[PDB]
């Protein structure tokens, strides 16, 4: 996509909130400790407890987001992604084709008819004696 | 909801108001329709509302009307008190 | 008709048309509401 | 077989009150319908303009052929529908 | 890859808005009873009659409108001094012969 | 001699019999500029068909004066006399349909 | 350095300093008016020089709005504390911040130079054509100032909007007020620039938009489409300051924070679609007038919620704390004064009442109570609250009950009579008047001379 | 409002829901850098704004104002005679614009005008029915209302039959007084 | 965004170009290309002109031919 969004289309830094699905959960997992079982009372707080790099998953997320930036080969996306990346380009190109091969022929035909009959082929002929082409977009009359 | 404290809506209709984001959208949509309807159903309709012979007379109207009708006040009230400009100078 | 000295003329004065009376009555109709809004709010401006 | 189709009274908009007919300078009551004719004509202006156009078109005919009855009937039907809604309010 | 707008938003809200505008207009016309027949002509009755006369051949072809009125402005008086409809028709007739 | 005769025939007649009242076509708006232009155009067309001396067109001018201020009429009447009043240009010499 | 500084806090001080300097000229212009209106007949302006009076009122209005109050409330305080209220260090766009204050000064110099060099004529601060486009070159110069001022306003609005990207804390109510004001500028300024260009086109490029067959009312729509959002752009920053002062000086959490925030947002949305209550007397369509009148009244609903939320902030505060501080008094005075100005605004919102009160001194008093008292007092209150942070001294304003009382009494003397004069009736933008309005005009004039004397006591 | 991230938030299907809002809230956010932190900030915003009872009052107001705003804009284009979008009538002189004139009379007689005009007597004290009669017929004949406008009109009696002077000030009585003197026709 | 598979079901490779031998018919190739690159761009790009062209050219019958045969005066 063209526009940059911190959340989804973050191509400036390449940050991703979650790791790839390729890795097994044992190797790396999304940073979610909402389901942690209650801490036993006899356990004592050693670390800060503050959300941050002390948590293993967050540390691995930060590490991966820096070390993923060098890779031997491209990670080829599917054709759906490639289509979306240039959706506007392809559609503008087809719009140009439509102008040349659809609009052009009937616009040329109307002018030729107008030459002979004084008004476009899609207009009611006048009987009021006024001269000239008259309107073009009939449905806006 | 119209003229309704939403705390009452939360309390008496928990399941309906379970999704607050959706609830907020309905609040906007419902009041948008009312405003739209007022213009095109109350104001716009042409050639309507001119039946002045059908003025609504509520029960309070008749209670006061009958009370004055029973006495002479209604006749006295409706009487034209003055229909001449100048008083006669003695 | 014409201004006169040291006159409050609150809401207007000396109407000569039915519409002129309407303008004065409209202001007088809302004037007590304005007082209610002011008094009710100001009474609570305190510690 | 019968004169009218029956309906609920709420469907029938019978006049709630009676307004007496206006009185002429001579002292004779003027027909409520005639007083309402100008108003109902205005409410049917669209059809009236179509009838008015027909009159001008047939006027500019060398031949004597031409009528505007079709447009007039549409205007008349519209005007009478307007009269029906309010006329009985002025009639005892 | 996360989407913010409707998947087909551009076409949806352009054609959709145009459709709603068109349908609303038709409804408005029905409620007010506006005539919907299109006339591309001026409605001046006297002028339309003169144009019909030209078509019938009662009035010579290419005759100007100011040549047919009962009141002429100064500019039209200037043009009437140099107007020769008979000569104009002959010139057009000559052109047709040359073309054919 | 009909109650609705004013509306019948034309909407024009309404203010012809009641010159100082609102015209049905422009009653909805306080601004009466368009009303003045219609009245002036009607006067211009009357003279073309009937001529200035006709009492009908004399009254049509009076109707225009009922809604047109004199400073407007003096300017517009000057243009009409010269032949540059866009309202009074003969239909066959209009350029509205030309070049689009 | 002094001109090269990019520090936002320094630039905030410059905005406050410049507004005071320009304020003197605005006060002088205001003083010229009330001296002339002391009694019927010329007093300090010759009858042959009536054109000067029209320039005085035109500049008084323009300078006070665009050069004094708007920089003070939207440029001065925000540039000082807004990056502090946010957890960020400095403003996002430092270089843009520097050029904005310099642009304001240059436009001021252009305006005052035009007074000295050009012929002095006036067309009101609203610059209604065709009068504005048949004037002399002073009108051309004033247009350049406004366009130049518009550049500074828009770039400053862009600067504040970027705080959303970098803010590292919570968006406080004050921050919301500045953000929404920026949004109003972004949407309203380009419309103003477009119509102002059309005024220049007629003045300087032989355009014919404002002659016959060209609707002059076209200007009024486009101008007021920016005009009314401007008055809401002036006041919304004042609302933010009052919220901070009341909460801080009473040790009470702001009640209904989200209601306050939504009220500000609602006002902006409504304020953008009610501009035509300035055009009631031009002859708009019946349905159009009903719409604007109905929507104009609705603006009171969100504005009322803020008033009540402010009141409960002051209620119940500890008695031991001294309540005579000037900042607290000004904040409380704002609620009392704003209610007066707003209520009179609702009265003149009714279009039929407005028919009698348009272009009268009742409208003058309406917007003076809101701006000349309310906005100034809010700006004063905010500066006083930040006296320790800003660090200015050599004035006696922090604890001065005489200044607060005298200011309140005398400003009310100036503008309360102007409500009465409105029904009498006295038109606005007028130098001479009938002899029977002298008493009320004389009382207001005595009020004006008294207020100026009070200002000398602060030093 | 749950306080534990383990407890899910109920969401409905549609275009304005909790799930719909979650997907788009953090699109431009630099602070939602991981699931735990993202959910915490998302629920923080939802709790602060959507669970605030007074906030719903403003939602109603914006809906009403926008609904009126859209209706008035649309009505002008559809029905106002003076507003032109099609060009057929603009290519003719004023007297020939027959189709446009069809809008005039119906646009002149909206329902609300008929309903509320009879209530002029709540404002005018003398001759409140001075403009009621109009023989032309562009509008209905007006009849004065029998009750005061509801609301703030405590100055006048609740019903006009309670006012001893109401009938004496009617346009009919004043016309009688002045006709008796030959002063004026009305 | 709703994840979904790739809808292209045509041939994925024609083989090495050898002087244009053993390759599909031209019309089939055009169809495959648009399938490969997506019909959504084609419909979106052509939609505007098709709508405008049909509306204008429909007047040849709707506005011109019908009007001549349908004028009650
Ligand atoms: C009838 C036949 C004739 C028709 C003629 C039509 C004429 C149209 C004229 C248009 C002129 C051109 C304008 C656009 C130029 C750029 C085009 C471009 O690059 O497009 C492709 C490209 C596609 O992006 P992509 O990321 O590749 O998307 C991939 C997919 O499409 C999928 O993407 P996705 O869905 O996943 O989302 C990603 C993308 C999706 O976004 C886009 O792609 C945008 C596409 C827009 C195309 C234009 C369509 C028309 C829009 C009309 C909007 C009307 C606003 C309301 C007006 C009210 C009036 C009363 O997001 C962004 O890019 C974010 C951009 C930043 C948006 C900022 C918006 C600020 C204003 C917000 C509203 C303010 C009012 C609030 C009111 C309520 C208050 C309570 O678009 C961009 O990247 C453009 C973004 C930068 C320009 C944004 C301009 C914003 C202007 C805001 C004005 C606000 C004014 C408010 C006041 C108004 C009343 C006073
Ligand atoms: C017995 C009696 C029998 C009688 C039988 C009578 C038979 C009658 C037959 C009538 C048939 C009626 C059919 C009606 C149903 C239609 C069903 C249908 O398919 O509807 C949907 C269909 C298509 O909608 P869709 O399904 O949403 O489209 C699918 C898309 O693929 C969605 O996918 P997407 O969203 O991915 O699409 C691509 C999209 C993806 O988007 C992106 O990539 C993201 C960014 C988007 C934002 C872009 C921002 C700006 C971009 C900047 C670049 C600009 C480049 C160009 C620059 C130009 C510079 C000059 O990008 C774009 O599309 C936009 C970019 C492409 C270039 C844009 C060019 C400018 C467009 C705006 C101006 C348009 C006006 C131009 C006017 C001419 C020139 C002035 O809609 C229509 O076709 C409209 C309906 C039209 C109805 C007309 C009815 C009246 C005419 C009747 C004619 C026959 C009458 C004959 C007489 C009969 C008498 C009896
Ligand atoms: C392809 C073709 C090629 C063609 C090639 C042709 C080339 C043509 C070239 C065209 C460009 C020429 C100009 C180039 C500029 C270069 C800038 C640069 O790089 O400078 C480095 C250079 C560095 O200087 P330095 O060599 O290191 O030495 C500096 C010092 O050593 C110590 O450093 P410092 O920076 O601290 O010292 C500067 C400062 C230090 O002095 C002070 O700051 C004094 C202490 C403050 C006292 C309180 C002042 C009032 C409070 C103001 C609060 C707001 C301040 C806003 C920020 C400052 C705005 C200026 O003093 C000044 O510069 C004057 C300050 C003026 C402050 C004005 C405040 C408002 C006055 C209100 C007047 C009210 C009465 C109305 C009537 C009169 C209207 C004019 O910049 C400066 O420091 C000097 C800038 C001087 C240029 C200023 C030009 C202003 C023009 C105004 C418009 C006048 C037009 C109308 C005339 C009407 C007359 C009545
Ligand atoms: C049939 C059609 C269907 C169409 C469907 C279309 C679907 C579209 C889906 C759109 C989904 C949007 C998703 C994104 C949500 C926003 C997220 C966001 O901004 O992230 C922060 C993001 C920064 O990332 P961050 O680090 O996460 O931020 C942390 C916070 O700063 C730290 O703050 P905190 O943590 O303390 O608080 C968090 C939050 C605190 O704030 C919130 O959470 C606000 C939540 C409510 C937002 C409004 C949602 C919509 C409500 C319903 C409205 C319906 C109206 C219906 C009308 C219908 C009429 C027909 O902060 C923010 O949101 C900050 C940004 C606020 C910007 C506001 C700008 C003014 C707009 C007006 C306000 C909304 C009023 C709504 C109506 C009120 C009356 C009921 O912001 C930016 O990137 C800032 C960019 C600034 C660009 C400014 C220039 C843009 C161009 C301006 C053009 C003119 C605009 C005219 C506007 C007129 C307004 C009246
Ligand atoms: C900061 C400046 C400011 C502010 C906030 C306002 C706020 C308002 N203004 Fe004002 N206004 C001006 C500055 C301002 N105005 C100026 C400068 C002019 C003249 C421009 C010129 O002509 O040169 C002007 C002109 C002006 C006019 C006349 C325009 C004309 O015809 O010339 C009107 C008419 O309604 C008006 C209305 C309002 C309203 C309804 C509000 C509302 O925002 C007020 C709402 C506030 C309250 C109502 C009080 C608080 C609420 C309560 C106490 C409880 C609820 C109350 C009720 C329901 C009644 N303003
Ligand atoms: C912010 C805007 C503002 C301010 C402060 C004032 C302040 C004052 N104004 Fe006003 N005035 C307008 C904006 C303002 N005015 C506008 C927009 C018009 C309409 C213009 C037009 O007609 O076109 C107008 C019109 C106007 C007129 C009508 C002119 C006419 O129609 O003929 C009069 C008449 O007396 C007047 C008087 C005053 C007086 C006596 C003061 C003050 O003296 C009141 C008391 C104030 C003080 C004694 C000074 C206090 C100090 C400051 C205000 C500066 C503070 C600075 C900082 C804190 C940085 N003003
Ligand atoms: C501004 C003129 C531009 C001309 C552009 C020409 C191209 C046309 C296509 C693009 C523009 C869309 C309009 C198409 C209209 C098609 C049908 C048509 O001709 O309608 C004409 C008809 C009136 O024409 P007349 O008959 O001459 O007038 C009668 C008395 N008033 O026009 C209309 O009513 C439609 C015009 C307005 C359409 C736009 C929508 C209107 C409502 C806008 C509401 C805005 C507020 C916010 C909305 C929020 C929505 C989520
Ligand atoms: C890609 C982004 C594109 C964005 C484009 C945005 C376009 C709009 C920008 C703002 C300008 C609005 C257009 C100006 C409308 C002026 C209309 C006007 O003045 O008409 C009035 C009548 O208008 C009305 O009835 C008033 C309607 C109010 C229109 C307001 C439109 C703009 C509102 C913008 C507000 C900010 C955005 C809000 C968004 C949603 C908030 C929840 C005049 O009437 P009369 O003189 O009596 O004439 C009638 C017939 N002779
Ligand atoms: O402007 O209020
Ligand atoms: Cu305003
Ligand atoms: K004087």
């Amino acid at each position: 996509k063209h526009f940059f969004t911190d959340g989804a289309n973050d191509y400036v830094t390449g940050w991703e909130n979650t790791p790839p699905l390729k890795f097994p959960a044992s190797v790396m997992k999304p940073c979610d400790y909402s389901m942690t079982k209650p801490i036993p009372k006899h356990w004592k707080l050693r670390g800060s407890g503050i959300h941050g790099p002390e948590n293993t998953d967050l540390m691995k997320l930060v590490l991966w987001n820096r070390l993923k930036q060098k890779r031997p080969q491209r990670e080829v996306p599917n054709i759906n992604y490639l289509k979306d990346s240039i959706r506007l380009e392809l559609s503008v190109n087809w719009w140009l084709m439509s102008c040349i091969f659809l609009w052009g022929p009937w616009l040329h035909w109307g002018q030729e008819y107008q030459k002979v009959h004084e008004q476009p082929p899609w207009a009611m002929k006048r009987i009021d004696g006024l001269r000239g082409e008259g309107y073009f977009t009939w449905f806006l009359e | 909801s119209i003229f309704t404290p939403m705390d009452w809506m939360f309390y008496y209709f928990p399941n309906y108001s379970r999704d607050k984001v959706a609830l907020m959208a309905r609040q906007i949509k419902i009041h948008f329709a009312i405003g739209f309807a007022l213009v095109f159903l109350v104001y716009h309709p042409p050639y309507k509302g001119a039946d002045y012979g059908n003025f609504h007379k509520s029960p309070l109207y008749w209670y006061k009307y009958n009370q004055l009708e029973r006495s002479g006040q209604l006749q006295e009230n409706l009487r034209i008190k003055r229909d001449w400009f100048y008083d006669e100078d003695p | 008709d014409i201004p006169w000295p040291a006159r409050t003329d609150w809401g207007g004065h000396d109407p000569a048309t039915p519409f002129a009376e309407l303008m004065i009555n409209t202001h007088s109709m809302f004037w007590p509401v304005a007082i209610f809004i002011y008094v009710s709010a100001i009474y609570m401006v305190k510690k | 077989a019968r004169a009218y189709c029956g309906r609920f009274a709420f469907m029938l908009d019978y006049p709630k009150s009676y307004h007496p007919p206006r009185k002429n300078e001579d002292g004779d009551y003027v027909d409520p319908r005639t007083d309402m004719l100008p108003k109902c004509a205005a409410e049917c202006s669209e059809w009236l303009t179509e009838y008015n156009a027909c009159v001008q078109r047939i006027k500019m005919r060398t031949d004597g052929r031409g009528n505007c009855q079709g447009q007039y009937e549409e205007f008349a039907m519209c005007q009478d529908h307007c009269i029906a809604h309010e006329l009985f309010h002025y009639l005892k | 890859g996360r989407r913010l707008l409707h998947g087909n938003y551009f076409t949806r809200y352009l054609f959709g808005s145009l459709a709603v505008i068109w349908i609303a207009e038709y409804a408005a016309a029905c409620q007010y009873g506006i005539p919907r027949h299109r006339n591309p002509n001026w409605m001046w009755s006297w002028w339309l009659e003169k144009q019909n006369q030209i078509k019938n051949g009662e009035i010579p072809a290419n005759t100007p409108g100011y040549a047919m009125v009962k009141w002429n402005n100064e500019a039209e008086q200037r043009w009437l001094k140099t107007l020769n409809v008979e000569a104009m028709n002959e010139e057009f007739a000559r052109r047709r012969e040359a073309y054919y | 001699e009909s109650a609705d005769a004013l509306f019948v025939g034309t909407l024009d007649r309404l203010t012809a019999e009641h010159p100082h009242t609102d015209d049905p076509r422009f009653a909805f708006q306080s601004n009466q500029w368009n009303n003045c232009e219609l009245r002036f155009t009607q006067f211009c067309r009357c003279t073309r068909e009937l001529g200035e001396d006709d009492p009908r067109c004399k009254y049509q001018y009076y109707r225009a004066q009922t809604v047109c201020h004199e400073f407007l009429l003096e300017d517009w009447m000057e243009h009409r006399h010269r032949g540059t009043c866009d309202l009074d240009i003969m239909p066959d010499r209009q350029v509205i349909h030309m070049r689009g | 350095f002094y001109i090269l500084v990019n520090n936002n806090k320094r630039i905030g001080i410059y905005y406050i300093k410049l507004s005071i300097i320009i304020g003197i000229l605005g006060i002088v212009l205001s003083y010229i008016i009330r001296v002339e209106l002391y009694n019927s007949g010329n007093r300090i302006i010759k009858y042959d020089n009536v054109n000067y009076y029209n320039m005085v009122i035109t500049l008084h209005g323009l300078l006070m709005i665009f050069y004094i109050i708007m920089p003070g409330l939207y440029g001065g305080i925000p540039l000082y504390i807004l990056p502090i209220l946010s957890v960020i260090t400095d403003i996002v766009l430092p270089r843009i911040n520097n050029i904005s204050i310099i642009i304001v000064l240059i436009s001021y110099i252009v305006v005052i130079n035009s007074i000295v060099i050009e012929y002095n004529i006036g067309t009101g601060w609203t610059l209604y054509p065709p009068l504005s486009i048949i004037g002399t070159v002073i009108v051309n110069m004033i247009l350049y100032g406004l366009i130049i001022i518009g550049i500074s306003s828009i770039i400053s609005a862009i600067n504040f909007m970027n705080i959303l990207i970098v803010i590292d804390g919570i968006i406080y109510v004050y921050i919301w007020s500045i953000i929404i004001t920026s949004v109003l500028l972004i949407i309203s300024l380009p419309i103003l620039n477009g119509i102002l260009l059309m005024i220049l086109s007629d003045i300087y490029f032989n355009s014919i938009y404002f002659i016959l067959n060209g609707d002059v009312v076209l200007y009024q729509h486009l101008f007021w489409y920016f005009g009314h959002p401007e008055v809401y752009i002036l006041i919304l920053p004042a609302f933010g300051i009052i919220s901070i002062i009341l909460s801080v000086l009473n040790n009470k959490i702001i009640f209904g924070m989200k209601s306050m925030i939504l009220a500000i947002i609602m006002i902006s949305i409504l304020g953008s679609i009610v501009w035509a209550h300035h055009i009631y007397t031009v002859g708009l369509e019946l349905d159009t007038k009903i719409y604007f009148n109905n929507l104009t009244l609705i603006i009171s609903i969100p504005t009322g919620n803020k008033i009540y939320n402010w009141i409960i902030l002051y209620i119940g505060s500890y008695n031991i704390l001294y309540n005579g501080y000037q900042s607290l008094i000004f904040s409380i005075m704002f609620i009392i004064i704003f209610i007066i100005g707003g209520i009179t605004g609702i009265i003149i919102s009714i279009d039929i009442i407005d028919i009698g009160l348009h272009d009268t001194y009742y409208i003058v008093s309406h917007f003076h109570y809101i701006l000349s008292i309310g906005a100034v007092i809010s700006l004063l209150a905010g500066i006083l609250l930040l006296k320790d942070i800003i660090g200015y001294y050599n004035v006696i304003i922090k604890i001065n009950k005489y200044f607060g009382l005298l200011l309140f009494i005398n400003i009310n003397i100036i503008f309360t009579p102007q409500f009465i004069i409105g029904f009498n009736v006295m038109p606005r933008r007028i130098l001479e008047y009938s002899d029977n309005i002298i008493v009320w005009n004389l009382i207001s004039s005595i009020g004006s001379i008294s207020t100026i004397l009070i200002l000398l006591s602060i030093f | 409002p749950p306080t534990r991230l383990s407890t899910p938030l109920y969401s409905e299907g549609g275009a304005f829901t909790v799930n719909w809002w979650r997907n788009r809230y953090g699109l431009y956010s630099r602070r939602q850098t991981d699931p735990m932190l993202a959910e915490f900030l998302f629920r923080q915003q939802v709790k602060e704004w959507f669970y605030d009872v007074p906030s719903y009052n403003y939602a109603a107001l914006v809906g009403l104002a926008l609904g009126i705003l859209v209706a008035v804009i649309w009505r002008h284009f559809l029905f106002n005679p003076d507003v032109y979008v099609r060009r057929q009538e603009l290519r003719k002189m004023w007297p020939d614009r027959h189709r446009q004139f069809a809008y005039a009379v119906p646009y002149l007689n909206p329902q609300l005008k008929n309903l509320l005009l009879p209530y002029k007597n709540s404002f005018i004290d003398n001759e409140p029915d001075y403009a009621d009669y109009n023989p032309v017929g562009l509008r209905p004949q007006r009849v004065m209302a029998i009750r005061r406008i509801p609301g703030f009109f405590w100055a006048i009696p609740q019903y006009f039959f309670e006012d001893p002077l109401y009938t004496s000030c009617s346009t009919k009585n004043m016309q009688t007084i002045y006709k008796k003197l030959g002063y004026s026709e009305l | 965004h709703i994840p979904h598979p790739v809808k292209y079901v045509g041939p994925r490779r024609y083989g090495r170009y050898v002087y244009g031998m053993n390759r599909p018919p031209v019309l089939r190739q055009v169809k495959d290309w648009i399938d490969w690159t997506g019909w959504n761009s084609v419909f979106g790009g052509f939609s505007f002109q098709v709508a405008f062209g049909l509306m204008i050219v429909s007047g040849v019958y709707l506005n011109n031919y019908r009007a001549t045969h349908t004028l009650y005066y």
